[PDB]
C-alpha cells in the first residue's frame, strides 16, 4: 500500500490530498543553483476543491495590485510519501515549495489538474533587507544568505576561511543569493537548497557521514556513468539529496563502493506503476 | 435557384404573346434543363468536351451491357444544377426503342 | 515532456523588471 | 406471418427521411437487421468526497459532480438491408459521397435524428444474383438539443457578427462617385 | 440489381476497362464474389455539457475486393501486370456499378490441392481520390490555361553564336 | 469606393478597418425598413439610421468630417437581396466630397 | 463542413489550396515581440504544384545574389478558415505571413510538404529608411514604427505621453522596431503585430470594449490558470488576439467573467479531427 | 548560350535568373504561330512577340540594351516539339552582339 | 513512339524501290522489334549478356518443365519498348516443334 | 514537437545585418 499525500497551506488550513485520488508527482532535485521542481497531476477534483485551490493559485495581486508583504502571497505545498503495512507508516517528506503554474491536461469526464511548483518561489522577497558583508569570509557570507532567506544552513567546505572582497552587492532579490553562492568557487563546491535547509559543501563530500544508506536492491541494474554510478530504486524514505550511499550490486560487481548523491528524480504514482526514485551518484571523498 | 429562358419542344427561344422572354425558375427551369442536358451528345461543348451523353459509344452501338449508357445518362442528369439525385431510372429496351424514364428529385 | 522544461525555462523572472 | 398486419404504435417500418426536405429517401430498401448502439463515458479516476457535512448539502454537491463526470457519446446505427434496385444503390452511394448529408432514421419506435452515413458496404455474391446485400452505418452528428431560439420571423433574430477583414474596391461599369450616382439615379 | 432491362441473353457482368485506350484487361477471370466497401470518418467532439458535436465528414477512398479464379497462366500474368501497372487507372464495372479511377492495391494467389488446374486469387483495388472528379477540358489546342514551372536554373552549353547562326541559316 | 460584403441575414454586425478608421455597422430589419447602428473606433456614432438608396448613412457633417468618409446604399436596403443585388459602398473623404457635390445639384 | 484555404501570393497570382487536399495548419499567436508562427502540412501535391511552390520558396537571391529591393523576395501567404452549411460561408482570416522553411514530412506514396510561415518575415527591409525621432513621446515613436513597417496601428495605452531620449537609434531593421517597443515599458504594455495591424496596448485592457465575445460552449472545461482562464473551443471566426471574452461556463461556475486574450492556439485540420482554437485569457480591466 | 528548358504543352510560362536578371517568358499558341510575353525584373518588357527561328525575341534596342541579352529559337517555335527538337537559347550581351554582327551581313 | 529500319525475313536492311531506308514507327516497328528480339540467343549482347532467350538451356535441351522457357520468352518480349505486357503466350509442343504464339498488347 | 521549436529559435536569430 503506497501512501502519498499532497499537503497545501491555505488560510483555511492544510487540505491534504490523499492517495485515493489519482495523484502523480514527478519531483526533480539536484545540487545546483536551480530551484528543484515538482510537477503534480491530480485528477478526481470536485468542483468545490477546484475552486478552493485553483482560485488561490495565481500570479496576480503582486503585479497589477499590491496585496503583498510576507508569506500567504503564494500557497506553500509539501509532499509526504512512503509505504504502509501492518499498521505502521513510512510517510517521509520529499518536497516543499510554492506553486507557480496551473493547467489541466485531461479534459472531462476526468477533470484533472496539473500544477507546477518550485522550491523557494518566494523570490519576490523583501529585496534584500540586510546589507551583504563588505569584506568577509565565505562561511560568513553563507551565514548571511541563510539568515536572509530564513533557512537553517549546513556549511561544510574547505573554502570557508577565504576572504572575499565585496561578496554580492549586485544581488537584487533573495533567490539570487543562491545563484551568487553558486557562482563563486564553482569547480566543486556547489550550494543548493534542499527543502528548508541550505547546504553549502564540496561536491565530493557528504552532508552527514554517519548517515550512509546501504543499498542492495535496485530496479534494473546499477550502471556506470560519466562521474559515478547511476541507479533507480523503489521509494526508500531515507535517501536525500547529497546524502551518502553504499551501493552493493549483484549484476554489476564493479560499481560497488561509497557514493555521494548529486541528482534525484522522484516519480511517485499512487494509482500507476511508476513509484521509483532515480539517483545520480559520484565517488565520495 | 435555377432560372432559364423558356423554350419549346423545338428547343428554340419561343416568346410569349407580348413578345417578351420568360425566365422560368425552380421546378420548371430544372425540368427544362434536364430535358436539354439529356439531348446533348458528348463532345459538343468545346469548353467541357467530356460532358454530355454518350449517344454513339454508350447507346446506338452493338454493345454487351448498357451499364455505361445508364451511367452516362445519370451523370448528365446530375450535372444540371439543383438536382441532388435521381430517385428512379429505367433503361428499358423494346424491339427498337431505347426507353429511358427518370424521376429526378430536384430540391426546390 | 518538453512542455515542463519550457515552463521551467521561464522561472528566471524576479520582482525586478529592472527595466 | 402476414407481415402487413403491423402494429399501430410500434410499427416495424424503417423510414429514412431527409432533414433538409423531410421526404422519405431510399424506399424499397428491405431491411434485415437494425442495431442501435448508444455509448457514454464515465469517470475512471476516483472522485473526491468532502464528508463531515450535513444531510442534503452533500447530496446536491454529489449530484453536480456526477452530472459533471459523465460524457455522452453519439448514437450509431448499423442497418443490414437488401437493395433490389440499382437506383436505390446509386442514390445511397451518392448520398454517402456527399459531404453534407443529415437524415432521420426511424426504427420500430426510435426516432434517431441528425444522422449521417459513416460506412457503406455493398456485397455481391453468387447466392444473391439479383439484388445485393448492403450494410450501412450511421452516426449522430448532433443530439436533438431543443433550440429554444427566437423564431417565426426575420426580425427578432439575434445579431450574428460577421467580422470582415478586407474590403474589395469595386467592379462593373463604375467610375467612382459619378458611377455610383448614375447607378443610384437609375432607380434600380 | 435491377434498373436496366438489357433484354439480352449474353450480357457480361464484370469488366475491368483500362481508362486510357479503353480496353478490356484480364478478360478470362472467373469472378466469384465482389465486396465494394466504402469508408468515411466522423469528428466526434465532446464539449463542456454532456454532448458531442460530430463536426464534418471526410470521405475515405473506396476499397473493392474481388475473389476470382484464374484459369490460365496468361491470365495470372495479366493480373501480375495489373499489380505492377503503376501508370494506368482502371474502371471496374461489377453489376451496374461503375467505379472509375480504380488502382490495384493488393493481390493474393493461392495454389492448393483443392484446385490443381486453376488458381484462386483475391484482387483488391482502392480508389484514387481526386480534387475534381469532373474536370474541365478544351477541344482545340489554342486555349489551355497557362502552366507555370517556377524557377528553372537554366543549364549550360558551349556552342558559340556561330553555330546558332549556321543552324538558323540551314 | 470599397464594396463591403454583406450577408443575407435579417440582423447582422460587420466590423472592418476602412479609411484609417475602424467601423462597425449593425444592420437590422426594423418593421418594414432597415436600420443601422454605426460605430467608429469603438465610440458610437449614430443609432437607428433609416437606410435608403443613394442617401449617405452618416448624414450630418461632423460625423463624416474631416475626410472620415461615408457609406452609401446603391438601392433601398433589403437583407433578402444582400450580397447579390444590393451592395454597400464606402467612400473616403475625397470620394464622398465628389459624391456630395454631384448629389447637391441633381 | 469545414472550409479551409491556404492562399499564396506568387507572380502567376493567388493559387488557393482548398480543403479537399489534406491540409493541417497549426498556428500559435501571442501578445509578445515574437513573430506568431504557422506550421503547414499539405499532402496530395502534384508535381506541377510542387514545382510552382517549393521552387519559389527559397532563402537565396538575397545572400549569394542581389534580386531584392521590395516584396516578391519571399512569398506571402494568408489563411482563410471557417465553416459552411446551407450555402452560407464563414471564411475569416486567421494568419498572414511569409514562409521561411520548407521540408517534407511524408515520403511517397503521399508526398507531403511542411512549410513554416512567420508573420512579418519581411525583416529584410530597407534597414530603417526613416530615422527614428530624436526626442519624442511613446505614442509618436509607436506611430513612427508603424509607418516604417507599413502597418496601420492601434495605440491605446496610458504611457503614450511619456518622453524618451534616443528611442531606438540602435535599431538595425524593421523587425527590431517591435522588439524595441516591447523592450521599453514591459511590466504590462506589450506591443505585437496581429496580421497587418500593429497593436500597442496595456495587457489588462481590451483593444475593443464593444467587440466582446460571449462564449458559452467549450470543448473540455474552461479552467483556471496562474494568470486567468484557459479554454479550448471550436473554430469561431470572431475571436482575435487581445480581444475581450465573456466566458460563461457550466462545469466551472467561478471562472465566469470578462477576460482579455493573451495567446491563441489554432489547430485546423480539414481531413482530421483537430479543428480547435485554444485561448489563454487574463482578467480584464 | 544557355537553352531555356521547355515542356511540350501549348500555353506555359517559365521564370528563371539568367544574365544577372530575373526573366519570365510566357509562350502560348496563338492561331498558327507561337506568341511570347517577356518580363524582366518584374516589369513587362513585351507582349505578343511572334516567335521565329533565329530571329531574336527582343526585337528593339530599348529592351536588350545594355548587355541584357536576348532569346533565340533555333527553329520556328512549335510547342509540339518543345524539349525534343526545338530549344530556346539565351545569349548575354557579348554573345548577342556577336550574333547581331554576324546576322546583319548574312 | 518506337521507330526502326525496315528489315526483311532475312533480318537484313531491306531498302525501298527508290533505294532508301524505311523508318517504320509505332505498331509495325514494335512488331518487327519483338520478332527480332525473340530470335536473339542469350549471351549474344556484349553489352547485355543476361538478355536474350534461353534457346540452349530452356529450349532445345532435355528440360523437365517449360515454364522457364515461357518466362524467358516473356522477358524477351517485354524487353522491347512500348510492349506493356502479353495478353496470351501459348507454348504448345508438337512432335518436334516448339510452337510459341504471342498476343502482345503494345501501347500503339 | 521539438524540431518546430528548433526551427523557430533559428528563425529568431536571422536579421538583415551580419554584424
Amino acid at each position: 500500500k503506497r501512501i502519498l499525500r499532497v499537503t497545501f497551506n491555505m488560510p483555511y488550513g492544510p487540505e491534504v490530498i490523499r492517495e485515493d485520488l489519482d495523484v502523480r508527482v514527478r519531483i526533480m532535485k539536484a545540487a545546483l543553483r536551480i530551484q528543484n521542481r515538482a510537477t503534480m497531476e491530480i485528477f478526481g477534483l470536485t468542483t468545490q476543491l477546484r475552486e478552493s485551490l485553483l482560485s488561490q493559485f495565481t500570479a496576480w495581486k503582486h503585479r497589477q495590485r499590491q496585496v503583498g508583504r510576507e508569506d500567504e502571497l503564494m500557497i506553500k505545498v509539501s509532499v509526504e510519501a512512503g509505504y504502509s503495512d501492518q499498521g505502521r507508516e513510512q510517510v517521509s517528506r520529499v518536497f516543499v515549495g510554492e506553486v507557480a503554474i496551473v493547467d489541466i491536461i485531461s479534459p472531462p469526464p476526468d477533470i484533472g489538474i496539473r500544477i507546477q511548483c518550485y522550491t523557494r518561489q518566494i523570490d519576490r522577497t523583501k529585496t534584500i533587507r540586510n546589507m551583504p558583508p563588505a569584506n568577509t569570509t565565505f562561511v560568513k557570507f553563507v551565514e548571511w544568505g541563510a539568515n536572509e532567506m530564513g533557512l537553517n544552513f549546513i556549511c561544510d567546505t574547505s573554502y570557508n576561511d577565504q576572504v572575499l572582497k565585496n561578496p554580492g552587492r549586485s544581488i537584487t532579490v533573495a533567490s539570487a543569493i543562491l545563484a551568487s553562492i553558486q557562482d563563486m568557487y564553482m569547480p566543486d563546491v556547489a550550494a543548493f537548497v534542499d527543502d528548508d535547509i541550505l547546504i553549502v559543501k564540496d561536491r565530493d563530500k557528504v552532508i552527514r557521514p554517519d548517515e550512509v544508506t546501504n543499498v542492495n536492491s535496485f530496479v534494473g541494474i546499477p550502471s556506470w556513468s560519466e562521474w559515478g554510478v547511476e541507479f533507480q530504486c523503489l521509494f526508500e524514505p531515507s535517501i536525500r539529496v547529497a546524502g551518502g550511499v553504499a551501493v552493493e550490486s549483484l549484476m554489476n560487481p564493479s560499481v560497488n563502493g561509497n557514493y555521494v548523491i548529486t541528482a534525484l528524480e522522484y516519480d511517485l504514482a499512487s494509482r500507476d506503476r511508476p513509484f521509483y526514485i532515480k539517483v545520480m551518484g559520484s565517488p565520495a571523498a | 435557384s435555377t432560372s432559364t429562358i423558356r423554350t419549346g419542344t423545338n428547343n428554340d427561344i419561343l416568346l410569349d404573346d407580348n413578345g417578351n422572354m420568360v425566365i422560368l425558375r425552380d421546378v420548371e427551369a430544372c425540368a427544362q434543363d434536364v430535358r436539354a442536358a439529356m439531348l446533348m451528345r458528348t463532345g459538343e461543348n468545346i469548353f467541357d468536351v467530356n460532358s454530355g451523353v454518350g449517344y454513339f459509344e454508350y447507346i446506338f452501338s452493338p454493345q454487351k451491357s448498357y451499364d455505361d449508357a445508364r451511367k452516362s445518362i445519370a451523370d448528365a442528369i446530375l450535372s444540371s444544377p439543383d438536382v441532388t439525385g435521381i430517385e428512379q431510372l429505367d433503361i428499358d429496351i423494346t424491339g427498337e426503342v431505347f426507353g429511358v424514364d427518370a424521376k429526378v428529385i430536384t430540391i426546390h | 515532456q518538453l512542455t515542463t522544461a519550457i515552463q521551467d525555462a521561464q522561472n528566471d523572472s524576479a520582482t525586478k523588471i529592472l527595466y | 406471418m402476414n407481415s402487413f398486419l403491423k402494429s399501430i404504435l410500434n410499427t416495424p417500418t424503417l423510414t429514412i427521411r431527409d432533414d433538409v426536405t423531410k421526404l422519405p429517401v431510399w424506399k424499397s430498401l428491405q431491411v434485415k437487421k437494425v442495431e442501435i448502439y448508444s455509448p457514454a463515458s464515465v469517470v475512471s479516476k476516483p472522485l473526491a468526497t468532502k464528508d463531515q457535512t450535513e444531510a442534503q448539502v452533500y447530496t446536491e454537491a454529489l449530484d453536480i459532480d456526477v452530472k459533471n463526470g459523465k460524457i455522452i457519446q453519439p448514437v450509431r446505427l448499423r442497418i443490414n438491408a437488401i437493395c433490389p434496385d440499382l437506383s436505390t444503390v446509386e442514390s445511397i452511394m451518392n448520398a454517402f459521397n456527399d459531404n453534407t448529408s443529415t437524415f432521420a432514421i426511424t426504427s420500430k419506435s426510435i426516432l434517431a435524428d441528425k444522422m449521417a452515413i459513416m460506412t457503406l458496404d455493398v456485397d455481391q455474391s453468387p447466392d444473391m444474383l439479383n439484388a445485393a446485400e448492403i450494410n450501412m452505418e450511421f452516426e449522430q452528428v448532433e443530439p436533438p438539443v431543443l433550440n429554444e431560439f427566437d423564431p417565426a420571423f426575420p426580425q427578432d433574430s439575434p445579431t450574428y457578427g460577421v467580422q470582415i477583414q478586407s474590403l474589395s474596391d469595386a467592379n462593373l461599369l463604375d467610375l467612382g462617385a459619378i458611377g455610383d450616382s448614375i447607378s443610384s439615379a437609375a432607380k434600380s | 440489381m435491377l434498373g436496366i432491362f438489357t433484354s439480352l441473353l449474353s450480357s457480361r457482368s464484370f469488366s475491368i476497362v483500362d481508362q486510357n485506350t479503353n480496353q478490356l484487361v484480364a478478360a478470362d477471370l472467373r469472378i466469384s464474389r465482389v465486396n465494394t466497401r466504402f469508408s468515411s470518418v466522423g469528428q466526434r467532439h465532446m464539449l463542456e455539457d454532456g454532448k458531442t458535436k460530430m463536426d464534418s465528414r471526410t470521405i475515405h477512398p473506396m476499397e473493392i475486393i474481388v475473389e476470382v479464379f484464374c484459369p490460365s497462366i496468361d491470365v495470372v500474368d495479366q493480373i501480375n501486370q495489373l499489380l505492377l501497372d503503376r501508370d494506368t487507372l482502371y474502371k471496374v464495372i461489377t453489376r451496374g456499378m461503375v467505379f472509375e479511377r480504380m488502382m490495384c492495391t493488393s493481390e493474393a494467389l493461392n495454389q492448393t490441392p483443392d484446385m490443381i488446374s486453376a488458381t484462386p486469387a483475391r484482387l483488391t483495388f482502392s480508389q484514387v481520390l481526386v480534387q475534381n472528379p469532373k474536370p474541365i477540358m478544351f477541344r482545340n489546342a489554342g486555349d489551355s490555361s497557362m502552366i507555370d514551372r517556377g524557377l528553372a536554373l537554366a543549364e549550360d552549353v558551349v556552342g558559340s553564336a556561330g553555330d546558332l547562326f549556321d543552324y538558323a541559316v540551314n | 469606393m470599397k464594396k463591403i460584403p454583406l450577408t443575407a441575414v435579417p440582423n447582422q454586425a460587420i466590423s472592418f478597418n476602412a479609411g484609417s478608421s475602424y467601423w462597425k455597422i449593425r444592420l437590422y430589419q426594423n418593421m418594414d425598413m432597415m436600420n443601422a447602428d454605426i460605430s467608429r473606433d469603438g465610440v458610437i456614432v449614430c443609432h437607428g439610421v433609416r437606410c435608403f438608396g443613394g442617401i449617405p448613412l452618416l448624414q450630418y457633417s461632423r460625423q463624416y468630417r474631416p475626410d472620415y468618409g461615408n457609406f452609401v446604399f446603391d438601392r433601398d436596403a433589403d437583407w433578402t437581396l444582400f450580397g447579390d443585388g444590393i451592395n454597400l459602398f464606402y467612400l473616403d473623404g475625397a470620394e464622398f466630397a465628389e459624391y456630395q457635390a454631384l448629389a447637391t445639384r441633381k
